[PDB]
């Protein structure tokens, strides 16, 4: 048998893998980030006005 | 190339193993003359992977501040979020030595274990026919001996913090008493709560080693019977399944080790 | 031992601290031991038994009421009369003929 | 010679037992969330999630043996 | 001897098996569910889509198991 | 000739265990139901549609297993 | 000669599993019956139409496999 | 020979999965009568009525299996 | 020849099954009576005479097959 | 001289299986027991010594399960 | 040969229905006492106590199964 | 040669049992934290932490019979 | 010769079993904690202790199991 | 597979990773964490007394 066809393979699921991973799963990660970051701007705020 | 798909799909399942006594490379059919032959790809890819948790975390570990931080950092220290509020509550006692115990576990499993998605072919591929190597395969975690070794440090470290934090005196009354008190069942009952014990680190070891091990077996046969266009739809879909694998066995790990430890000492 | 209360809405029944009782509730019978769990249900009418801290047994008849436990506090609330949705209904009907009238 | 068949009978074996433990142990899992899903209906997203952890592992081993059983069935 | 009848005999285990795992997995599952429904029918249309992506779930590994019996029937 | 008789061990198997796995899981489903039906009862012409819904899906994965049963009569 | 007693054993054996399917699947419908027409006995004889609606759906998949099984018995 | 002890043996597994059949079916069917016997014992001659009536159909099959297991053995 | 091993056998599994299916069925039914007998001791002389009337229903199919093993015992 | 190997086979499963319905049973039943305990425990008395009666009756028929076990295993 | 071969299948068989056994059965036993100490801890003592009685018959039958198991082994 | 394949058929029926023993325990277990959830949505992370205690003890034995499942596939 | 093998299959079900045995009844106790826990969190570290010494008795019996696989395996 | 001397490879491996997160990055880390704690808690606190 020929194996060249595992070349085309693996390049299209892989490419696939990663659509599905980035339009689904990148974004709760940023987005977790996001509100983690989101408690030092707060917390920076209120100690500024209450150093104030 | 006279590789059958049966004979193809061989050629993965195969190590690349040493031998010290004659100091030499193991070809793809030559067997262990002895012990002495480790697997030089599983330690290989493990440590490399080693040393990018280690260094990344090392250049934000000298640079954090208590601003905000780096969106890369806030990565680091929301993991360290998660670590951290796992042990915050099932471990009570003063011992740092959980903390990044717990940590150097997670995220090295998880490295191993993120490699099986790359292409099953590919870095075999520039092992044979670039360097001159006569097998591969690209997952640390379903070779056993990782698994067992870290497993095995883990029933170390339950025989020593228990020893540590009880003494012989009540390890033994405890080994030996359970589960019916009574003075007659001690012989019957320290048998038992032996095998038990060991049962413990085992469960760590295979469980682990079977996902990674049976992970790559499944690309291994996705690669060797199938054409191209079968190939990738089949792909995909097991991809989204060991994701969720792939990250709950390093949760699981994680996890487990703090509480087998805990229920030990405290 | 617990603070038991039996309370109706016109007069408070009984009160104090109590080793244990058994109570017919609306699914069957009921025992509360010291520490018991929290539970919610109706209760059935006729005798309950009480028996006081120090051992004192008592029958109080109650005409129906609701149950509650939790394992600090208990308490009964009673009720005065036998309540159904029949008989009820059968006072709204006499309700309104005196308004007729 | 019979013997690259009897293996498919033992991988069979193998899968089935794997079918009936999946599909059990997930429909016993999956019966408990829609119940609780009827009851609890703003918050089954957070039923859900919780729901494809304990789908993850339920379906993990039996995934095993089915592999056992493209192997055999292959030898 | 049997070898070609052997063959015949492991799709026959194997389908049986994958039929009882489905069977009874959305059996229990739609069994729940009735009582959902039996309760709250304002939520009904929206737990048939809960129903579904759980069932979506239970199906998969019967679905394999009947797959390996039906190559079994190309073998 | 043997092969006969491994062709009835095989239909027997087969058929068997999709009749096991049909009758509890439908029986499972009926039994949510009636009580269902005992509390709910203009729910009734309502879950009797719901029913057949889930009585579908419990037969479609014997129904399989019974084909195959039509066709080791056939082989 | 080994062949007819054993076309007859696994008949038997197909016999005897859908025996359990119906015996229990019944029972499983049965109890549900019986402990809701204990709670309002006017009930009863609703529910009792009720439980042959559900019920006739139950004996359909065993009843085949008995008569299956009396074919197989007859040639 | 094997032609007696495959006869026999085939009766066996007719008795022993129609005692398990018809043993946990009315078991269960019991169960559900011993219980609500309990909320109200005036029911419980009423409930008899019921429970013999429905316990005839859970009978039914089972006596089927048993009758062509006796026949079986005795031809 | 094997006439005395294979009749131990045949009287040990069919025992086998007569044996669960016995203290299974009883177990459920007996559980339910000690949970309707701690709701209402009133009630427990009352429905103690019930426990006995159900488990003389159970038991009878059991001792078809355990009786069978006697008398296969004997012959 | 092969017989004894289907003797030592024949107490096994006869025992086995006579573990598992009594086990289950008696398991069942008291759980019944403790949920009665903890509803009522000034009736601890009452359905301990109930248990005890009701739990004679469950093991009866695995009781002589075992004796044959003892008796085929020595002879 | 086949004596010695078929003594290894028997003991270990008769252990793993008796493993089944005494460990499902405390199992259920086991989930009923632990809801019984989360309902009331006053009495996890006097539970404790009660639980051992009522496990003690449990595992008795189970035990035996464990001595032949052993003794088949040994001799 | 026969030693080879039942070999491998020994490791398979092994495999089967750790699959079902596994999917099913975990899926029961993972059914009671799904009803916690939605009963208790302020307690979930605390109950996700008590799940994980409990879940790998289930797995613990399961898993042993898998260990040595491949080791009897590997030799 | 195929002794060899059928000495090893014997602890295959020893172990296979056993595994199911331990991981249900391990299983089912872990359920009601967490009904238990459902209810009232502060038991909870009350209930981690009295768990662990049921589940304890558990493992008991088929730990033995388990450790006469390992020895049956190497001898 | 293979009992093999991979075993005794990794557990000098192992040690040398814990060793090299344990003792430069964890304390960096979570100093800089809890540093961050107590100065967000002074800005509330701050305002503690500065309205009361």
């Amino acid at each position: 048998m020929n194996l060249n066809a595992t070349i085309l393979g693996q390049a299209i699921a892989f490419v696939l893998f990663v659509l599905f991973c980035m339009k689904y799963v990148w974004p709760p990660l940023m987005a977790a980030i996001e509100k983690r970051q989101k408690e030092i701007a707060d917390g920076l705020a209120s100690a500024e006005r209450a150093h104030k | 190339e006279n590789m059958t798909p049966q004979d193809y799909i061989g050629h993965h399942l195969n190590n690349l193993q040493l031998d010290l006594r004659t100091f030499s490379l193991v070809d793809p059919q030559n067997p262990p003359a002895t012990f002495w032959t480790i697997n030089i790809d599983s330690m290989f890819f493990s440590v490399v992977l080693g040393l990018l948790f280690l260094v990344l975390f090392r250049s934000v570990a000298k640079k954090a501040t208590s601003g905000v931080p780096g969106k890369f950092q806030t990565a680091i220290e929301l993991v360290i979020g998660f670590v951290n509020g796992s042990v915050k509550d099932m471990y009570h006692g003063k011992s740092k030595l959980i903390a990044p115990l717990a940590l150097t576990i997670f995220v090295w499993v998880f490295l191993m274990n993120l490699m099986d998605l790359l292409p099953i072919d590919l870095l075999p591929y520039i092992a044979e026919h670039v360097l001159g190597l006569p097998a591969l395969r690209v997952v640390p975690s379903a070779d056993v001996n990782v698994t067992l070794s870290m497993a095995l440090g883990v029933f170390i470290l339950i025989l020593f913090y228990s020893i540590k934090m009880k003494g012989i005196g009540g390890f033994t009354k405890e080994l030996t008493l359970q589960p019916f008190n009574h003075w007659a069942f001690i012989p019957v009952n320290l048998i038992l709560e032996g095998v038990s014990l060991l049962s413990k680190p085992v469960s760590l070891g295979l469980r682990l080693f079977g996902n990674m091990y049976a992970g790559e077996l499944i690309f291994i046969l996705i690669a060797g019977l199938l054409p191209w266009w079968s190939q990738w739809i089949l792909n995909v879909p097991w991809a989204i399944f060991h994701i969720l694998i792939i990250t709950l066995q390093a949760f699981i790990f994680m996890v487990l080790t703090i509480v087998y430890l805990s229920m030990a000492s405290e | 031992t617990y603070h038991l209360d039996v309370v109706s809405a016109e007069q408070q029944m009984f009160s104090g601290l109590v080793e244990k009782i058994q109570v017919t509730g609306s699914e069957g019978e009921l025992g509360i031991y010291p520490g018991h769990a929290p539970l919610l249900t109706a209760i059935k009418p006729g005798m309950i038994r009480i028996v006081k801290q120090h051992g004192h047994e008592e029958f109080i008849y109650l005409s129906g009421g609701i149950l509650e436990v939790q394992p600090g506090n208990v308490t009964v609330l009673a009720d005065t009369a036998i309540r159904g949705q029949d008989l009820d209904e059968a006072r709204a009907m006499e309700a309104k003929r005196k308004a007729e009238e | 010679n019979l013997n690259m068949d009897l293996l498919y009978m033992a991988a069979a074996v193998m899968m089935g037992l794997a079918a009936i433990g999946a599909a059990i142990g997930i429909g016993i899992l999956g019966g408990k969330f829609l119940e609780g899903a009827a009851r609890q209906p703003d918050l089954i997203p957070l039923l859900r999630t919780q729901f494809f952890i304990v789908m993850g592992l339920v379906d993990a081993i039996p995934m095993i043996a089915v592999g056992l059983g493209l192997y055999v069935m292959f030898a």
